[PDB]
C-alpha cells in the first residue's frame, strides 16, 4: 500500500557510477566487506549493497540502495530512476538512446 | 530538458498516447513535469522560415 504512494511521477533520472558492493553482514566487528582489527568503528561501518548514482543534475550522490532494485541489475552505466525528493533508486528504466537514432529504425 | 536534466514523466489529461510522438517537442508543466500539450517540432526553422515567399 506504501509502495504505491512512492511510485508516483515524475521522478529524476540517473546512471550508476559504481556499485560498491560492500558486505552488509559479514561480522559485527565491522558491517562492511572489509574486515579489520578492533570492535566499534561506529557508523563508518554501515555500508552494504550500495549505489553511487550520478544524476542528470550533474552531481553524484551515495545512498544505500533500495533492494527492490537489485544490485544484480545495476552495472556501471545503466539508466535508473531516482526519486527526486530523497535520492533513492525508485526503479530501473530500460536503456534507451537518442531520439534521432530511434527514428532510424 | 534544455538546461539538461532528464525526468520520467506521466500522461496528461488533454492528451492521449496517440498524440505523443517521439522526438516531438512537448510542453511540460513547470509546477510538476508532466506532458500537457504537444507543440510543433523543431526549433531549427529560423533561416528556413524567413525564406518562404
Amino acid at each position: 500500500e506504501k509502495i504505491k504512494n512512492n511510485r508516483q511521477l515524475p521522478y529524476l533520472v540517473a546512471n550508476v557510477v559504481e556499485v560498491m558492493d560492500m558486505n552488509e553482514i559479514e561480522d559485527k566487528e565491522n558491517s562492511e566487506s572489509t574486515t579489520q582489527g578492533g570492535n566499534v568503528n561506529l557508523d563508518n561501518t554501515a555500508v552494504g549493497k550500495a549505489a553511487v548514482v550520478k544524476t542528470s543534475s550533474r552531481q553524484t550522490v551515495f545512498l544505500p540502495m533500495v533492494g527492490l532494485v537489485d544490485p544484480d541489475k545495476l552495472k556501471p552505466n545503466d539508466l535508473v530512476g531516482v526519486n527526486k525528493d530523497s535520492y533513492l533508486i525508485l526503479d530501473t528504466l530500460p536503456s534507451e538512446f537518442d531520439s534521432r537514432v530511434k527514428a532510424m529504425e | 530538458l534544455k538546461q539538461i536534466a532528464k525526468f520520467v514523466v506521466g500522461l496528461g489529461e488533454r492528451v492521449s498516447p496517440t498524440d505523443i510522438e517521439e522526438g516531438m517537442r512537448v510542453g511540460v508543466d513547470r509546477s510538476k513535469y508532466n506532458i500537457e500539450l504537444p507543440l510543433p517540432p523543431r526549433i531549427d526553422p529560423s533561416v528556413t522560415m524567413m525564406t518562404v515567399e
